[PDB]
RNA sequence: UUGGCACCUCGAUGUCGGCUCAUCGCAUCCUGGGGCUGUAGUCGGUCCCAAGGGUUGGGCUGUUCGCCCAUUAAAGCGGUACGCGAGCUGGGUUCAGAACGUCGUGAGACAGUUCGGUCCCUAUCCGUCGUGGGCGUAGGAAAUUUGAGAGGAGCUGUCCUUAGUACGAGAGGACCGGGAUGGACAUACCUCUGGUGUACCAGUUGUCGUGCCAACGGCAUAGCUGGGUAGCUAUGUGUGGACGGGAUAAGUGCUGAAAGCAUCUAAGCAUGAAGCCCCCCUCAAGAUGAGAUUUCCCAACUUCGGUUAUAAGAUCCCUCAAAGAUGAUGAGGUUAAUAGGUUCGAGGUGGAAGCAUGGUGACAUGUGGAGCUGACGAAUACUAAUCGAUCGAAGACUUAAU
């Protein structure tokens, strides 16, 4: 459950540190997000330099809820923090240096070079 | 084609083909029988009626309704039957099987066919607007007196009246409605028993209409 | 009969091959995941932070930190894409749930052995 | 809040028609005594 | 579980004032729901009893008050004393019961519906 | 809309916005179907048909409004006392305080600002949301139903194939079809995830008490704290919208005169939409037209006036919950498993007391997955569902076939 105006880190170095959300795109009235789930997001804290900077607004794809994914096997995952990585308008990211764990769900909603650029895939 | 009678046992899971957890309600549909066939050369309209559940005789200080009474003795009679304490008509089947005295057993669902179940709700007692209906309640502080009643239920002097359909408090009640394109999963013929894919409506030993799917 | 039948429906489904464990104890998770090329193993090795309800149902939680973040993962312990659980260390806890790791990081969230 | 007409003497005996009160139990006590209440054990004049 | 009007110590303490002085005196009038709730209490009270190892004896006196009987010839027995001693050897060849209630009329100031409870 | 008029109301028609709940128009915002295009395609433009359904969340402003950030298939316009305060707030404003600007000699004033400033009502009737009783339905009952009718539903994106095909110089890029999935919504349910769980389990502080130790008990929000069954529950699980038929709108035609031709119309004949009627889901014979099927019951006294009793059937009463404000509904009432108790479980808590051992101790370990356990499951008549009492039909005429 991610909705409007929740903080989340920022899983790479793509020079955020934490971002909050505007919007869950998708349809007209959704309400939450999970992982896989784009949304659109503004950073608050900015590393000094990097590509974004503190008042951007950026699209970025949810990684690791705290809240996590139900799988069809009735297997459960769960995560300490939201967690967020900034993508670059084709499913694909901003940085090159993913940090954190990243759930399985989202190589199945085309983030093959997340998945690439990341630890251990759980 | 395809009803039958049962209750509901309660609620498990199952695993599937690559582990695929799915929900499952067990429905003891026991002891149905077919126990009036009903003709439009009669009554206008083809079914049959099953009887589910049997209970006891015919006895002469019976104050419940477990033991039958005279006319439910010489109506499951005229069918070489016990009596049952559930009757239902099924039209969608073919009235020129089911001959009247049949055991109509578990296994006439297979594995993945479609079904409605048709059965009572819980029963919720005399329930607000925001819980009988899906309201939006009022503010809980910044001075609001409106928490949990209805809103306005008119406006003021064209339509003087309140209209009907209005969604006012009352009873949530335990009526009748049926969840459509279900799965059987599983029928095991000793134990006598469906499982069918996901929950149904009522409580545990209720009663439930398992009919095949009409889309 | 009623009370058989939530029991003598669900048992063919139910497994054996499982060991005894309980809370505290850390677990080797064999999981199978399959993609659309192979059939493929990961272990996830964890600490059992709860076990709840029976029957087919049981359902166990065990918890690893991967790369500074903690991750649960939830399991049916009836399911069969679980291939094989060791138990690799046992716990000296004295809860049921120890949700409170959930809280500590680092060397204040340890268990100790037997 | 206050009632717009008096209701008349027609209409208030039409309300309280279900005010009413019913016969209670009244079973013998074979033993000994008057009636007793059903399903009641006696205490004065009754062996229940 | 009823909740006989009043708060759950209120209610926990009024429950095992009921069911000591159902065992002092064996046979008590109160109204019909606070019998249907102490019958429940001391039955599983005499059940304590029945066993009469020191584990139980710990849990007799959970429940029971501390009031003390004047027995005959002036001796002085405690209520704990009693149930394992006299109502546990009574019944330890029955197995369940107990108790029974007898219905009676309604009260004068209200209309609640007066019950003896006795010690079978 | 701003007004005009002064007709209703000054022995009161009480408040701008917002909130909650809506409802209705269509001059249509999205989705449906068409015409024309200065329509290659992709996009559009414009006009016509259409109300079925849908029509976002923030920032600033008391604001209506407006601007703006995000989205969205779209963020329609209006009416309902500028809908709705005996449904809610009271920020806006006509109250008393105070201050500035301005005006006035002044007391004061502005319709200029600024800070502060009490929101009454136990619902009689109608109307609505549930729920009983009475009587009727030409014998009385029990059970299953017909559906005259009424209500609910009705939205839509994205992706993949067709196909980089048609089209196009290129750039770009289709219809039609097929398939996958969503969003929003509506439902049912607690298996999972969770929430709660005040008669469940454990830890622990203070103080008082059970003579003391040890064990407990009271109070301290349930003293706090860690969990947690049943049940209720969503944010959790399931489904749903679909198709498909008729009749049509705008439109498109075929044949075809009147009017030798031509002509979609006059006679004919087609085709044509999220619309209309079904299809789907509920509810429904108080449907006074009171329907139908199956089974059960069958009286005499007797100006048959009525009474006496009763049938089938119920009910009182009593044990209850899958039901419930009440009552109704359902499970039972001894030939009984209805509830409690007892016994055995399930699940929960996490290792009882006592004892032993070790440690100077605080404490550890063993005895021992131990004890304990409210609603859950099974068994068991131990306790209580006693004896009883009340109600309940006798089948009207008329005519027609038989
Ligand atoms: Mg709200
Ligand atoms: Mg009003
Ligand atoms: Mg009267
Ligand atoms: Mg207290
Ligand atoms: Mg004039
Ligand atoms: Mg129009
Ligand atoms: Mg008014
Ligand atoms: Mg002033
Ligand atoms: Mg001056
Ligand atoms: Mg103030
Ligand atoms: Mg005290």
């Amino acid at each position: 459950m991610i909705q409007q105006e929740t903080r989340l880190k920022v899983a790479d170095n793509s020079g955020a540190r934490e971002v909050l959300t505007i919007k869950v795109l998708g349809g007209s009235g959704r309400k939450t997000a999970n992982i896989g789930d784009v949304i659109v997001c503004t950073v608050k804290n900015a590393t000094p330099g990097g590509v974004v900077k503190k008042g951007d607004v950026v699209k970025a794809v949810i990684v690791r809820t705290k809240s996590g994914v139900r799988r069809n096997d009735g297997s459960y995952i769960k995560f300490d923090e939201n967690a967020c990585v900034i993508i670059r308008d084709d499913k694909g990211p901003r940085g090159t240096r993913i940090f954190g764990p990243v759930a399985r769900e989202l190589r199945e909603g085309n983030f093959m070079k997340i998945v690439s650029l990341a630890p251990e895939v759980l | 084609t395809k009803g039958i009678l049962g209750r509901k046992i309660g609620m498990t899971q199952v695993f599937g083909e690559n582990g695929e957890l799915i929900p499952v309600t067990v429905v003891e549909a026991k002891e149905n029988v077919v126990l009036q066939k009903k003709t439009v050369e009669v009554d206008g309209y083809n079914a049959i009626q099953v009887g589910f559940e049997d209970k006891k005789a015919y006895k002469k200080d019976a104050k419940s309704n477990k033991y039958a009474n005279k006319p439910a003795e010489g109506h499951a009679k005229k069918a070489d039957a016990a009596p049952k304490r559930f009757i239902r008509e099924f039209r969608n089947v073919d009235v020129d099987a089911y001959e009247v005295g049949q055991e109509v057993s578990v296994d006439t669902f297979v594995a993945g066919d479609v079904i409605d179940v048709t059965g009572v709700s819980k029963g919720k007692g005399f329930q607000g607007a925001i819980k009988r209906h899906g309201q939006s309640r009022g503010p809980m502080s910044h001075g609001s007196h409106f928490h949990r009643a209805p809103g306005s239920v008119g406006m003021a002097s064209d339509a003087s009246r309140v209209f009907k359909g209005q969604k006012m408090p009352g009873r949530m009640g335990g009526n009748t409605v049926t969840v459509q394109n279900l799965e059987v999963v599983q029928v095991d013929t000793e134990n006598k028993v469906i499982l069918v894919k996901g929950n149904v409506p009522g409580p545990k030993k209720g009663l439930v209409e398992i009919r095949t799917s009409i889309k | 009969t009623n009370h058989k039948l939530i029991e003598a429906v669900t048992k063919s489904q139910l497994r054996t091959d499982l060991p005894s464990f309980r809370p505290g104890d850390t677990l080797r998770v064999h999981v199978r995941i399959i993609e659309g090329t192979r059939e493929r193993i990961q272990v996830f090795e964890g600490v059992v932070i709860k076990r709840r309800g029976g029957g087919v149902s049981e359902t166990f939680t065990v918890r690893k930190i991967s790369s500074g973040v903690g991750v649960e993962r939830t399991f049916p312990l009836h399911t069969p894409k679980i291939e094989k659980i060791e138990v690799k260390r046992r716990g000296k806890v004295r809860r049921a749930k120890l949700y409170y790791l959930r809280s500590l990081r680092g060397k204040a969230a340890r268990i100790q052995e037997i | 809040a206050v009632p717009k007409r008096r209701t008349s003497k027609t209409r208030k005996n039409k309300r309280r028609t279900h005010f009413k009160i019913s016969v209670p139990g009244m079973t013998e006590c074979p033993n000994c005594g008057e009636y007793k209440l059903s399903h009641r054990v006696c205490k004065n004049c009754g062996s229940y | 579980y009823r909740k006989l009007g009043r708060t759950s110590d209120q209610r926990k303490a009024m429950l095992r004032d009921l069911a000591t002085s159902l065992i002092i005196s064996e046979r008590i009038e109160t109204t019909e729901a606070r019998a249907k709730e102490v019958r429940s209490v001391v039955e599983k009270l005499i059940t304590l009893g029945k066993k009469g190892d020191l584990a139980s004896r710990r849990n007799a006196a959970k429940t029971l008050r501390n009031v003390e009987i004047l027995n005959e010839d002036e001796t002085t027995q405690t209520a704990l004393q009693k149930l394992f001693g006299e109502i546990a050897e009574r019944y330890t060849e029955r197995q369940g019961g107990y108790t029974r209630i007898l219905k009676q009329g309604p009260r004068r100031g209200d209309g609640a519906e007066s019950v003896i409870i006795e010690l079978v």
